[PDB]
């Protein structure tokens, strides 16, 4: 593998909850001036959902309302992206978002 | 970098457990989460564990782990790639000496609640006519009590019971000891089966040697403007807690004293008691760091 | 673990956590090594051919669960007792439901004793108070389903038209109940999805079958399931007889989906039309696809 | 082992849009001022079907793109729109996939400015004008059909019914062909409040 | 695992005994202002019951009255959410509700 | 290892690195012990004779692999995300891709699920999320495939006439397809390179057919392998009807090369002829055989 | 301290946070967790003030299993691990041998 | 995968018809009138094409449908036709399977 | 194995992300004036891009 790519990776959503990535689960080295964002999309490839994340010096936190992430459904893909100060975005962690409810 | 740097051994890491206690505890009684007091941070044993007594000093005590494991094997690759640790079995066994009752109810596997000693004390325990299936609680707890700063190390199985029960010989020159092995299963309500934990003003001295939390850099103290009364009543008196920048209480190891003690008398727990109003100054000293405080005194 | 929850509701409404969070609180635990569970069997058929044998087609197999069970207490009268309700909950003639719960939903499968169960050790169970039970049943509708989604459109116009929306989001097809009230000329999709077991697969695309016009009283049921017949009145009259060897041909085949036009004409009281769309699945979990 | 790889031979496709239920959609992708600049507007008042525009809550000026894109160069979009206000609503043609170069025609409506214009965008939200500008009233309701035909090098419009172009250019330097098949609609506003939109979209191949 | 997701459990109900989830159990960090919010639902969605907690510095009780339990059948949703001060609910637990009592 | 790469494009278009160089990136890896992989199939046939039993021919069967995969990752929930792709992966009625690259090239399998899969442990999977899946898979067409080799003729003559270089290097006769415009007269070659399946082997050493007559629109597809109708026409007419009971009978042998003459005539708008000769092997690799 | 109780117990540690006085609990997990480590076993020749460091680089090892532990009142408590070294992709090997 | 496929159901369709075999084809399936009930009159007299219509051997009117249907509700229809005599001629689009319902 | 041959690997490539290949993979002693190019083609052999 002459090239790394990103860790395939599970979200959690549920209706009425807060949408909260943990600092200490995205824990790392990040310059004054570095970027995250993270991306929902379905199978089409249409945007469902664009969050930016708090970039700390050694943590990145992510927070939403349940309000913002009501709409993203059972089995959409996710992106997460890093943009270091002068370099181009790297994706960290790809995967799904399931959906940890009570279904009706 | 040299050899020693780089090696960074300590010899303070070493644990040696001078002394050791087994309690036991019906399942029926709330396990212990921990084993340190909330208060003062000493040692408290829930209500409900009994010890066991002496045991054999040769035999020592003996916790055994077993893992049962699988190796994933590649199509492309000769040695196995992953392996897999399917689970992990925990006994202990020990050498127990006295013949009280929790003791003869865990090797017998029965309830001797309801035996009644004969008119002259005499007592006499049957053995069940099936072994009856009987889950305990235990506390493992060794003391290594060095510089008069113990480390209490302490092991926690909140669902334990009887695997075996070795062989046991009379010998005309030694006393009669029972030797059982305890399996410990997985309690439900506490999601573990062993715990591993450690607690003392020892402990607390290497917490950051080990690596848990953070290192002790900053002395903090409680808010420095406590208002205590010269006359007896309830504000005559003020406690002080002296913290660290890793939220660790280090007020029993740090050193109370007044630069003032005609306005507030300072003990060695933390307590400034007011005898003459005006302002006092209390420093609470540990190695480098200290923290201090301006107490102010009315009459 | 708490990833996956197995649940047994018996034909007299028992229910029992044989697996995941609560397991055992009723007595009876789920062992390992249970068979024919996750994928409902299907087999293949073959014909010869130019370079050995052909694919010709699949059928699918009723599922044959052989698994089994912990009945356990302290005591033995009270193990008695468990292990006489673990019985209880299980019959040949009816069905008792089996729920699997994951992150992926509930999904459950009507299963009956295909023989006697096996139960105890070699000696009596009175003294373990602790045996296990084999349990051998059987699954007829080999498809682990959800509750059918249902949707009601009433009207009281004499002439209307709907558009119901429908989705078949599992793996396998499923096919259509509806209930029409009487009087009136109902108009029903029929539509292929691209299905071309009758050679019709674009031809059907938008194919509308017309029911036969009902009298007052003559509710009907019409099932696509080929287990039922497709036409049945509830008050017992021949209204198959009078529809002319037209018949609804399609399952909604799995990825597909649209708003299918339900049009209804000459109910001087208006009408009420009751879509049931089944969600049948070969897995107990499975990702959403599409 | 291949010879030569050659594009498939995609065939016609077609698309449809109508913005009835909540949200807009993951099919129209916002571009310009960024993800959830989009919003559906139900103007109830007019008793009308809700159409598609921005959030004015916090935006003013948002573009839209179609997520697939057109399979052929030539290409027919028809519009069903609404006038409930002032403002500048632009189907977009042969956009790249940031709507960087496109054509467009512009429906302007205004006290003074209620007219049609030909117009080659500059970035989703910027854009400039060719040619004259056509006189046209724009009722709720009306229809537009915008064609594309490659083979003349064409942008047209016809209104409702007739088949005369109601505005007509050429030659106007927009690349095409591969990654340049892209459709979408654009709006812009003085005010806050929703002036020409869209309540109904179609999109296909060929003309 | 990078969000923060609920446990799946259950709840065991009785009739003629009073609900209680024990302290000892919800235990945790929680500043004052916290609330604790359990909610009960059907199949459909249809809030069966709302129940708050009694938060403490490091524990989370509940104890309600048969009374209020009654209308809860065996198989019904449940979830409950802790909300921190300025902060929005999370979803610590969801599951299902069991009824451990003789059937009638 | 980095001399064998083995790949699955599924149903669905999923790409997987079964085995060699980024084996394991999608999470799920092969396990050894695959059967019926490598080798194609045949059984041979003997009928009795004054010495025993004499050989009577050879037919070629279809692969039944059976192997298994191994689906891990670190949490259940994404290991639960992998299975439910790799099932997905996978369908009875349509075939999914299995590439096999070394440094003999890259050559594919066309396999389907011939049963239905066998999952995970005796206990629960997402105890370890690391689980077994045997696959019990059929080939159909039981040879190893490499992309055809093409080649184009185009005339604008009224009369032509070409040649096409052509040759066998694999070990498995293949059969030729041409794709012919209309209108016009071909005359196509039907060489038999020595094969005496019909005891014609030197008599058609040069054998040609001529095609009926085209009309105007009706290019038409001329496939050789016995799987197909040989001639189809692109406008739906009955060629092979016109064509008075002859056919194309000989495979190109392996081993055997000419320049095979095409003829055209009648055709005054000139017309285009594309000979595919397809690369079937028996093995996944193998040296090239002359 | 604390990568050597990690090791031994399958579990990730750093979130340990110690109580008000400094005690801290370590459960095992529910399930052992399979974690691979990198190892450096490097050792030290001291002949004539020019020291041999011979050293052994493992980039991927596992713990394989644990002996019993016996507690005995005159002596200290020790974890005697076996390590199993596996080949890492990205570097090639399971085992080199270096000195310096 | 659904950004690069596109759909059957998606896609814009294109039929032609010309007659000019003498033979009404697979792809024009007759309604009301019953199957037979088309027929293909050649014109020779006149220096025209052949044109579909009802077999008059047997039936004064007939209708046909195309075999398939379209894709959109929009729809454009040319038509090349003749004048022999009286009549009246139906262009039909919208309709149902069955032809029951239908602008023209 | 007279000859010195190319080892078979595979590269990955993630839609928004840059793409990378660390220095530190491709080691080895390179005199000054050494110049590395990767070439990206497809199945035709037609080439679809090259970098340095």
């Amino acid at each position: 593998m002459l090239s790394t790519g990103p860790i395939m990776e599970t979200l959690t959503l549920t209706v009425g909850s807060a949408f909260e990535i943990p600092g200490w689960k995205l824990r790392g080295e990040y310059p004054a001036g570095t970027t995250s964002h993270l991306v929902f999309t379905d199978a089409a490839g249409g945007t469902l959902g664009e969050f930016e994340g708090t970039v700390s010096a050694k943590e990145i936190h992510y927070l939403q309302a349940p309000d913002d992430v009501k709409n993203i459904p059972h089995g959409a893909n996710f992106q997460l992206f890093v943009t270091y100060p002068s370099m181009q975005p790297q994706c960290l962690y790809f995967g799904t978002a399931i959906r940890k409810e009570p279904r009706y | 970098t040299d050899f020693y740097t780089i090696k960074d051994a300590q010899a303070d890491l070493a644990i040696a457990p001078l002394n050791l206690t087994v309690l036991l505890a019906p399942y029926s009684t709330t396990p212990a989460t921990t084993l340190e007091s909330p208060t003062d941070g000493s040692l408290a044993i829930p209500p409900g564990y009994k010890s066991v007594g002496h045991f054999e000093k040769q035999a020592g005590l003996t916790l055994g782990n077993e893992f049962d494991s699988k190796d994933i094997e590649a199509y492309g690759e000769p040695e196995p790639i992953r392996t897999i640790i399917n689970k992990r079995t925990t006994t202990f066994d020990f050498a127990m000496y006295q013949n009280q009752r929790n003791v003869l109810e865990l090797i017998w596997t029965q309830d001797f609640s309801n035996i009644q000693p004969s008119e002259f004390g005499g007592i006499v325990l049957e053995a069940p006519k099936v072994p009856k299936n009987i889950y305990y609680r235990a506390i493992l707890v060794g003391m290594d009590d060095r510089n008069d700063r113990p480390i209490w190390l302490y092991w926690l199985m909140p669902k334990v019971k009887l695997d075996k029960l070795d062989n046991q010989t009379l010998n005309d020159d030694n006393v009669i000891e029972y030797k059982p092995t305890l399996k410990a299963f997985r309690d439900d309500v506490v999601g573990y089966s062993v715990a591993q934990g450690f607690a003392g003003p020892g402990w607390r001295d290497l917490v950051a040697t080990a690596g848990f939390g953070e290192a002790l850099t900053a002395l903090t103290i409680t808010p420095g403007s406590p208002t205590v009364t010269v006359a007896t009543g309830a504000s005559h008196t003020a406690q002080l807690l002296v913290e660290g920048d890793n939220g660790i209480n280090y007020t029993p190891d740090v050193v109370f004293t007044s630069s003032a003690p005609d306005k507030a008398s300072v003990s060695a727990a933390g307590l400034v008691t007011g005898v003459a109003a005006g302002s006092a100054t209390i420093t609470a000293t540990k190695g480098a760091l200290t923290a201090t405080a301006t107490v102010t005194v009315t009459a | 673990t708490d990833f996956l929850k197995i649940e047994l509701i018996g034909r007299d409404g028992s229910h029992w956590v044989l697996s995941g969070p609560g397991m055992g609180q009723q007595g009876v635990t789920l062992n390992p090594n249970l068979q024919q569970f996750y994928d409902a069997p299907v087999k293949t058929l073959y014909v010869p051919g130019p370079f050995g044998e052909e694919y010709a087609g699949k059928r699918v197999q009723r599922r044959e669960i052989v698994f089994s069970v912990q009945a356990y207490d302290e005591d033995p009268d009270t193990w008695s007792t468990v292990d006489s309700l673990w019985r209880w909950a299980w019959d040949y003639d009816e069905e008792s439901e089996l729920r699997v719960s994951t992150s992926d939903g509930t999904r459950f499968l009507k299963v009956r004793l295909m023989e006697e169960p096996k139960p105890y050790y070699e000696k009596d169970p009175h003294i373990t108070a602790d045996n296990p039970i084999v349990m051998t049943v059987t699954a007829t509708f080999p498809y682990w389903q959800d509750e059918p989604e249902e949707l009601i459109w009433t009207t009281l116009s004499t002439e209307d038209m709907t558009r119901f929306p429908v989705r078949n989001d599992g793996d396998v097809p499923v096919w259509l109940k509806w209930t029409l009230t009487a009087p009136g000329l109902w108009i029903l999709p029929d539509f292929s999805w691209g299905n071309d077991m009758y050679s019709r697969g674009r031809e059907d695309l938008g194919r509308t079958v017309a029911m036969p016009e009902l009298v007052a009283g003559e509710h009907v049921s019409v099932d696509s399931d080929p287990r039922v017949q497709t036409l049945i009145a509830v008050n017992g009259m021949p209204t198959q007889n009078r529809w002319k060897g037209n018949d609804l041909l399609y399952p909604l085949m799995p990825g597909k989906g649209a708003e299918i036009p339900v049009q209804l004409k000459n109910a001087p009281e208006g009408g009420a039309c009751k879509l049931t769309r089944p969600r049948w699945y070969s897995r107990p979990w499975s990702r959403p696809g599409v | 082992p291949l010879s030569t790889v050659v594009s498939p031979e995609d065939s016609a496709v077609q698309y449809k849009a109508n913005f009835v239920g909540q949200y807009i959609g993951p099919m129209w992708k916002p571009m310009g001022n960024g993800w959830g600049s989009l919003g559906i507007h139900t103007h109830a008042l007019i008793s009308e079907a809700p159409s598609m525009g921005p959030n004015y809550s916090l935006f003013s000026s948002a573009a839209a793109r179609w997520l697939w894109s057109m399979n052929m160069d030539s290409v027919t979009i028809v519009v069903r729109v609404l006038n409930v206000g002032a403002g500048k609503f632009n189907v977009i043609v042969c956009a790249d996939y940031q709507m960087q170069t496109y054509l467009g025609i512009q429906f302007e409506t205004g006290i003074s400015n209620n007219k049609v214009h030909v117009i080659t965008g500059d970035g989703p939200l910027n854009w400039g004008y060719q040619g004259d500008a056509v006189n046209n009233t724009t009722a709720n309701g009306d229809v537009y059909t915008i064609k594309y035909n490659d083979l003349l090098d064409t942008i047209s419009c016809y209104k409702g019914t007739s088949l005369t172009p109601l505005i007509e250019a050429s030659g106007l330097d927009v690349p095409h062909g591969e990654g340049f098949r892209y459709t979408g609609l654009a709006w812009n506003t003085a005010l806050l409040s929703p002036g020409v939109e869209p309540t109904a979209w179609e999109a296909k191949d060929g003309v």
